[PDB]
RNA sequence: AGAACCUUACCUGGUCUUGACAUCCACGGAAGUUUUCAGAGAUGAGAAUGUGCCUUCGGGAACCGUGAGACAGGUGCUGCAUGGCUGUCGUCAGCUCGUGUUGUGAAAUGUUGGGUUAAGUCCCGCAACGAGCGCAACCCUUAUCCUUUGUUGCCAGCGGUCCGGCCGGGAACUCAAAGGAGACUGCCAGUGAUAAACUGGAGGAAGGUGGGGAUGACGUCAAGUCAUCAUGGCCCUUACGACCAGGGCUACACACGUGCUACAAUGGCGCAUACAAAGAGAAGCGACCUCGCGAGAGCAAGCGGACCUCAUAAAGUGCGUCGUAGUCCGGAUUGGAGUCUGCAACUCGACUCCAUGAAGUCGGAAUCGCUAGUAAUCGUGGAUCAGAAUGCCACGGUGAAUACGU
C-alpha cells in the first residue's frame, strides 16, 4: 500500500549516489577519530550540508516490486503475502515446505 | 591429515537437483580426465522464514517456509584445469551453479 | 470458506515449480525480481499461441528456458529470427548469454488456463452463465485429467449481486504433496465490474512432476574410488 | 470421550544409577529441568537417614511413603435430581506420586540449612505418623471411602436401569444409570 | 560480616561481601582484596575484625552513597531550571533513557485507579 | 572390527566411540587421561560403573573417542559404548547386557519445532474478552 | 548517559548559522527546523527557535545547557496527567 | 518481524505542478566524480575534473531543475458492488459428486445404528448403489543398522611431536547426505459379538498403525483486507499527487493480551571445571594489527562458510556456602562515563560499563498449552536486518509427572 513512500525510495539511489559518495566517512574524517590532531576545526566544519536525504539510514526499500507498509523480507525482495502468492503459483525456486 | 590437490564446489536449491546436476558433473568428469574424485555430501543449509498465512489477523497456525541449499564437493585427484573448465561449461541442467577455483 | 492454501505449502518435497535456479546470500533477491520479470516479459511476447506451463531456469553461465505448448515450434516462428528475439530479451532482462528450448506437458492439449478463457468468455458478453461452466468441465474431462475443480466467482451472469459457485469431478486430492499438478488463478474486468474463475485441475498422483531420485549421487559415475584414504 | 486406552511410556535411566525406586525417586523432585543436581539431593538425603540409623538408609523413607499416600478419591457427578459422588479405585503409580509430591513440596518450605536435613527431617516426621501430609492422606481417603452410597443422579436412574436390563440394587456409576 | 547493604552475606566469600558496603562493586572489590593479600576465595566471616577494618578503610575513599545521593539531589534540581524534558522524566522516575512507561509501573508512575479498559 | 571389537553408544545425540581389547585395566579418552579430558567433574565415576558390572576394571583395556551432546550426554553414551562394543567373550553377552538395560536406548527422537506457536508445541494462551 | 558519537565535532548545520549570528551579539530568535544539533561555546548568548512540527519554540542558548542536543529545552510533546474525559453533553 | 526524520499512515512547516516514474515536445545544467559555501533541507551558487551516449548534432535519452497536453499517480469511498485471498467450527468424524428408490411433495436415504478407528478402517445390518473428499498413501526426516564418498570429515596402530588429524601417514571408527534397510496391529496372549482394532508380551536401535513432520472435506458465518494486489460505478488530478525537514505510535493514570526473567536453595554466589548442534556473512563480516574498563574502533590477510569468524555457549559439573531476613534471591530507577547506521541519536532507537539502590515472598476474579526430545529451563544462531532484541523462528545443552475417568 501507498505509492508516496514508495516514490521516496526511487528517487533516493541517485541522490546516494550524488550527495553521500564524496561524504561517507568525511563525517570521521573531518570530526571523529581519523581527525587525529588534523581538522576538528569551524573552517572545515560547515563542508557537509548537502546530504540527509542520500543516508543509507534511510535506505529503508520496502516491498521492491510495489510497496508494502513495514513487514519487508531482504531475501526474496518481496514482502509475507506477496512471498505466499508468489508460491502457491510455483514461481520461487527450491522451495520447500519445512518437514524434518 | 591428507589434504585436497584443489578446490570446488557445486551450489543448488534442492535435493532431487543437487543429486541430477552433481551425477552429471561427476560423468563430465570421466568423460575429459582420468583421474576423479568421488563427491564428499558436505552440511547442508537450511533457511528459516516465517510469514502469515492470511492477509490480516490471525496467530493460531501461521506459516513458515524452507528453502535448503546443497553443497558437493566433487574434486579430482588430478588438478588438471582443462577438466574444469568442462566441468562448468557442460552442467546446464537442473539449475544448479558450480563455483570453480585453482588452490 | 475456509479455502486452505491449495498449492504453495505443498512444494519441493517431490513437487516441481515453474522456477529453478540457484541463488543464496543476499543477490537472491536481485535474481528473483528478474526472473517475475522476464516470466511477465517473455510470455506476453510469445502470446500469439495459447501456452500450457512456463519453467525458467539458471544453471552454471547460462540462462535455460523450458516453455509447454498445446503444439509444438508455435512459439518458435518461421527462418530462426523469431527464436533469437526471444533469446535477446531473455539476456537482456537476466543479464546472462540466452537459451531456449521448447517441451511439451503431458496432456498438452489441456491446461489450467484454458478453462478459464471458455468460462470467461459468457461473463465478458454478459449472456449465457448458468450451464457454462459444467460444459467447461465437460469437455474438459474429454480432453484429458483424472479429475478437475472449478470455483466461479464475479457478479456473475452480470448481476447487481454477488454469487459463489463451483463445479468439481473425479478424482482431485487436497492434502496431497507428491506430482506436479496444475493451477491459474484469473482476474479480468468486464461492464458490470469484475470476474474470477480458481481453477485446479489433477493430472496424476505419480503421473507427471519429477519422481525422488533412486540412488545415492556419491557411489555412481567414479572411475577412481580414491583419492588416498591411506590405502596407498 | 477417547477413541482408545492409552498406557505409560518408558523412562530413561541417569547417569548415577541402575535402580527403579532411586531414578524415580529422583525424577519428581527434578526442577527447572535439571535431574543431574538431584541425583546428588536424593543420595545426601539417603545418607542423613542412614545416620539417624544405621540399620537402614531406607529406615523413614519406605514408610513415609507408605503412610501420606492415598488408595481411593472420590469424583462429583450430577446431572439432574440432587448432588452426588462417585468414588473411584486408582492406579499405586498416582498413589506414589501424590506422596512424593507432597514430600517435597513440605521439605522445601521446612526451611532447613541443607535440602539433605530438609528431606531426611520430613521422611522422619511423617515415618512416625505426625508430619505434614499425614492429615491430608486421612481426609482425602475418608471422603472416598464414605460416597460409596451415591451414584449420577440416583433417583431417575433407579428406574430407568431396570426398564433398559439392569439390577434392582444400590450400586456407583461413572457418570451413568445404576 | 554483614553491617551494610541489601547484598552482604554472612559466612559466604570476600569478591561480594564488599559490595553493598557503600562506594565498591565488583571490580575494585577484586582489587582491594589483592592490595591488602586477601585471597579472592576466603569467606569473610572468618576475619579478625581488624582485616574487615583494613578493607573497609580502602572502600571508604571512593563515593559513599550520601554524597552520591546529594549529586543526585542538585542533578535533578539543576534540570528543572532548564524544562530539559528527559530530565524531568528523570525526578519521577520515568524510565526515559530507552523504555515503554505503559507497563506494569506502579513503583515508579503511581499505583491503581480507577479508568476504564 | 578388524583390530579392536567396536561399539557406537549413540545416545542423545552424543556417540561413545569405543574400541576394547584386553590388557592391564587402563582407559585411554580422546588420545589423553580420564583426568585430561574430564578433570574434577562426576562424568568420570559413570564410564566406570559399566565396567564395575563385567569386573573389568582391572583387565579390560579400553580406547574411547566422544564427540557432540553435552557433560551428562556424553557419560551417558560411554555407559552404552562399552557394552555394545562388549561381545568378545560371548556372543550373548551384548544380548544379556542389553536385557539387563545397558544397551536399552530410551524412546527419543528428533523433533521439529511447529508454527504458529510460542514453543515447539504449545499454542497461545487465550483470556480475552 | 549517552555521548555524542565517538570523537569531537560542533554539527555543521548549525555552526554557520550561528557563528554569523554570534559576532552580532543577535538575542532575536533564529528560525531554525534543524533539530538534530548540539550546543557549544560557538552557540552560547543565542536564542535558537526551535520548529517542534506545528511552530518554532524559543530556545535561550546559555554556559549551563551544555551536554544535551537542542529541542529538548522546548516542549517535544505533552503529558498524560490523572483526570479526563471527552464524554459529555452541550445543546 | 527489526519504526530518529525515513518509516507512514498521522500532524505542521517550506516548495512545485506531466508531477518520485515510463513515452512523446520544449529549455538550462551532462549524469558520474572531486570540492568550498549559503539556506533547515528541498534547493542553489562557485570551483576543479569530464562533455561521453544516439542522431539532421533538428533534437533527445541518462540524473536534476523548468513547463504543456494526452497521461502518469491515488493507506479515493463503497467488504449488501466486487475479484484474488484467508479465519472459525475440528482432525467434527463426518461432507459431497453421479444415480435409483419411498412419499403428492418439501426431501430423506447414503452422509444413520451397534461394535471398532487417523480412517467411508473393518465385522454385523436396514435402499442405498457406484466414486471422490476429510483420513490412509506416495513425501522429506530420525532412529540403529547396511551402504558409498574420504574433505573444508575422521584417527585403532604408526611417525614429526609440546601428542593438537595441524602434517608424513592409516580406513577400525564416528562423521556429513543420501539409497535406503527395519516394524506389518504382521505375530502371540488378553480384551472385543465372530470381528476390525486397542493393550499387554518379546527380540531389538526402535514397537501402538516404529519416532517426527507433512497433514484438515462441502460450507453457512453478509465473518476480515478495496491498505500487497485486482477492480467498476466513480471523485481529486496546482490534488484523496509529489520533493524536503522536524515532531508522534513506543505519551502514562491505569486496566487488558501475549511473552520474557525473578520471588529461590532442583537455585545464586565464590573459586576451580566440562561438552554443542545448527546457521549467517560479495556496498558485507573478518584472524593479525595498533587503540579499547568492556562493547567496539579504523586498517587488513582471508572468506564463501564443515576451510575463515561470530564463540569464553550457558545452564550444568567439582567443592564450599546460604536460611525466608527483599537474602546469600532480584537487581528496575537514577547519577555518570564509553559505543553503533548516519551532518545529525533529545524526546522514539540499540549495546557496553562504574557506584548506589527500590518494586517483587509464586499474585484474586480469570485462564491456557502440553502425551515426550514433549513439557520445563538455560544458552546459541538465524529470519527480520541502515542501527540494535526481552519476542518469534529453528537448534543444541540438562530433560519430568501421568494419561483411571467423561
Amino acid at each position: 500500500a501507498k505509492q508516496s513512500m514508495k516514490a521516496r525510495e526511487v528517487k533516493r539511489v541517485a541522490l546516494a549516489d550524488k550527495y553521500f559518495a564524496k561524504r561517507a566517512e568525511l563525517k570521521a574524517i573531518i570530526s571523529d577519530v581519523n581527525a587525529s590532531d588534523e581538522d576538528r576545526w569551524n573552517a572545515v566544519l560547515k563542508l557537509q550540508t548537502l546530504p540527509r536525504d542520500s543516508s543509507p539510514s534511510r535506505q529503508r526499500n520496502r516491498c521492491r516490486q510495489t510497496g508494502r507498509p513495514h513487514g519487508f523480507l531482504r531475501k526474496f525482495g518481496l514482502s509475507r503475502i506477496k512471498v505466499r502468492e508468489a508460491a502457491m503459483r510455483g514461481e520461487i525456486p527450491g522451495l520447500k515446505k519445512a518437514s524434518w | 591429515m591428507q589434504n585436497q590437490r584443489i578446490r570446488i564446489r557445486l551450489k543448488a536449491f534442492d535435493h532431487r537437483l543437487i543429486d541430477q546436476a552433481t551425477a552429471e558433473i561427476v560423468e563430465t568428469a570421466k568423460r575429459t580426465g582420468a583421474q576423479v574424485r568421488g563427491p564428499i555430501p558436505l552440511p547442508t543449509r537450511k533457511e528459516r522464514f516465517t510469514v502469515l498465512i492470511s492477509p490480516h489477523v490471525n496467530k493460531d497456525a501461521r506459516d513458515q517456509y524452507e528453502i535448503r541449499t546443497h553443497l558437493r564437493l566433487v574434486d579430482i585427484v588430478e588438478p588438471t584445469e582443462k577438466t574444469v573448465d568442462a566441468l562448468m561449461r557442460l552442467d546446464l541442467a537442473a539449475g544448479v551453479d558450480v563455483q570453480i577455483s585453482l588452490g | 470458506g475456509q479455502k486452505v492454501h491449495p498449492n504453495g505449502i505443498r512444494l519441493g518435497i517431490v513437487k516441481p515449480w515453474n522456477s529453478t535456479w540457484f541463488a543464496n546470500t543476499k543477490e537472491f533477491a536481485d535474481n528473483l525480481d528478474s526472473d517475475f520479470k522476464v516470466r511477465q516479459y517473455l510470455t506476453k511476447e510469445l502470446a500469439k499461441a495459447s501456452v500450457s506451463r512456463i519453467v525458467i531456469e539458471r544453471p552454471a553461465k547460462s540462462i535455460r528456458v523450458t516453455i509447454h505448448t498445446a503444439r509444438p515450434g508455435i512459439v518458435i516462428g518461421k527462418k530462426g529470427e523469431d527464436v533469437e528475439k526471444l533469446r535477446k530479451v531473455v539476456a537482456d532482462i537476466a543479464g546472462v548469454p540466452a537459451q531456449i528450448n521448447i517441451a511439451e506437458v503431458r496432456k498438452p492439449e489441456l491446461d489450467a488456463k484454458l478453462v478459464a478463457d471458455s468460462i470467461t468468455s459468457q461473463l465478458e458478453r454478459r449472456v449465457m452463465f448458468r450451464r457454462a461452466m459444467k460444459r467447461a468441465v465437460q469437455n474438459a474431462m474429454r480432453l484429458g485429467a483424472k479429475g478437475i475443480k472449478v470455483e466461479v466467482s464475479g457478479r456473475l451472469g452480470g448481476a447487481e449481486i454477488a454469487r459463489t459457485e463451483w463445479y468439481r469431478e473425479g478424482r482431485v486430492p487436497l492434502h496431497t504433496l507428491r506430482a506436479d499438478i496444475d493451477y491459474n488463478t484469473s482476474e479480468a474486468h468486464t461492464t458490470y465490474g469484475v470476474i474470477g474463475v480458481k481453477v485446479w485441475i489433477f493430472k496424476g498422483e505419480i503421473l507427471g512432476g519429477m519422481a525422488a531420485v533412486e540412488q545415492p549421487e556419491k557411489p555412481a559415475a567414479q572411475p577412481k574410488k580414491q583419492q588416498r584414504k591411506g590405502r596407498k | 470421550p477417547r477413541r482408545r486406552v492409552i498406557g505409560q511410556r518408558k523412562i530413561l535411566p541417569d547417569p548415577k544409577f541402575g535402580s527403579e525406586l532411586l531414578a524415580k525417586f529422583v525424577n519428581i523432585l527434578m526442577v527447572d529441568g535439571k535431574k543431574s543436581t538431584a541425583e546428588s539431593i536424593v543420595y545426601s538425603a539417603l545418607e542423613t537417614l542412614a545416620q539417624r540409623s544405621g540399620k537402614s538408609e531406607l529406615e523413614a523413607f519406605e514408610v513415609a511413603l507408605e503412610n501420606v499416600r492415598p488408595t481411593v478419591e472420590v469424583k462429583s457427578r450430577r446431572v439432574g435430581g440432587s448432588t452426588y459422588q462417585v468414588p473411584v479405585e486408582v492406579r499405586p503409580v498416582r498413589r506414589n506420586a501424590l506422596a512424593m509430591r507432597w514430600i517435597v513440596e513440605a521439605a522445601r518450605k521446612r526451611g532447613d540449612k541443607s535440602m539433605a536435613l530438609r528431606l531426611a527431617n520430613e521422611l522422619s516426621d511423617a515415618a512416625e505418623n505426625k508430619g505434614t501430609a499425614v492429615k491430608k492422606r486421612e481426609d482425602v481417603h475418608r471422603m472416598a471411602e464414605a460416597n460409596k452410597a451415591f451414584a449420577h443422579y440416583r433417583w431417575l436412574s433407579l428406574r430407568s436401569f431396570s426398564h433398559q436390563a439392569g439390577a434392582s440394587s444400590k450400586q456407583p456409576a461413572l457418570g451413568y444409570l445404576n | 560480616a554483614r553491617i551494610a547493604g541489601i547484598n552482604i552475606p554472612d559466612h559466604k566469600h570476600a569478591v561480594i561481601a564488599l559490595t553493598s558496603i557503600y562506594g565498591v562493586g565488583k571490580t575494585r572489590s577484586k582489587a582491594i582484596l589483592a592490595a591488602a593479600g586477601i585471597a579472592e576465595d576466603v569467606k569473610i566471616s572468618e576475619l579478625s575484625e581488624g582485616q574487615i577494618d583494613t578493607l573497609r578503610d580502602e572502600v571508604a575513599k571512593f563515593v559513599v552513597e550520601g554524597d552520591l545521593r546529594r549529586e543526585i539531589s542538585m542533578s535533578i534540581k539543576r534540570l528543572m531550571d532548564l524544562g530539559c524534558y528527559r530530565g524531568l522524566r528523570h525526578r519521577r522516575g520515568l524510565p526515559v533513557r530507552g523504555q515503554r512507561t505503559k507497563t506494569n509501573a506502579r513503583t515508579r508512575k503511581g499505583p491503581r485507579k480507577p479508568i476504564k479498559k | 572390527a578388524e583390530n579392536q571389537y567396536y561399539g557406537t553408544g549413540r545416545r542423545k545425540s552424543s556417540a561413545a566411540r569405543v574400541f576394547i581389547k584386553p590388557g592391564n585395566g587402563k582407559i585411554v579418552i580422546n588420545q589423553r587421561s580420564l583426568e585430561q579430558y574430564f578433570g574434577r567433574e562426576t562424568a568420570r565415576m559413570v564410564v566406570r560403573q559399566p565396567l564395575e558390572l563385567v569386573d573389568m576394571v582391572e583387565k579390560l583395556d579400553l580406547y574411547i573417542t566422544v564427540k557432540g551432546g553435552g557433560i551428562s550426554g556424553q557419560a551417558g553414551a560411554i555407559r552404552h559404548g562399552i557394552t555394545r562394543a562388549l561381545m568378545e567373550y560371548d556372543e550373548s553377552l551384548r544380548s544379556e547386557l542389553r536385557k539387563a538395560g545397558f544397551v536399552t536406548r530410551d524412546a527419543r527422537q528428533v523433533e521439529r519445532k511447529k508454527v504458529g506457536l510460542r514453543k515447539a508445541r504449545r499454542r497461545p494462551q487465550f483470556s480475552k474478552r | 548517559p549517552r555521548s555524542l558519537k565517538k570523537g569531537p565535532f560542533i554539527d555543521l548545520h548549525l555552526l554557520k548559522k550561528v557563528e554569523k549570528a554570534v559576532e552580532s551579539g543577535d538575542k532575536k530568535p533564529l528560525r531554525t527546523w534543524s533539530r538534530r544539533s548540539t550546543i557549544f561555546p560557538n552557540m552560547i548568548g543565542l536564542t535558537i527557535a526551535v520548529h517542534n512540527g506545528r511552530q518554532h519554540v524559543p530556545v535561550f542558548v546559555t554556559d549551563e545547557m551544555v551536554g544535551h542536543k537542542l529541542g529538548e529545552f522546548a516542549p517535544t510533546r505533552t503529558y498524560r496527567g490523572h483526570a479526563a474525559d471527552k464524554k459529555a453533553k452541550k445543546k
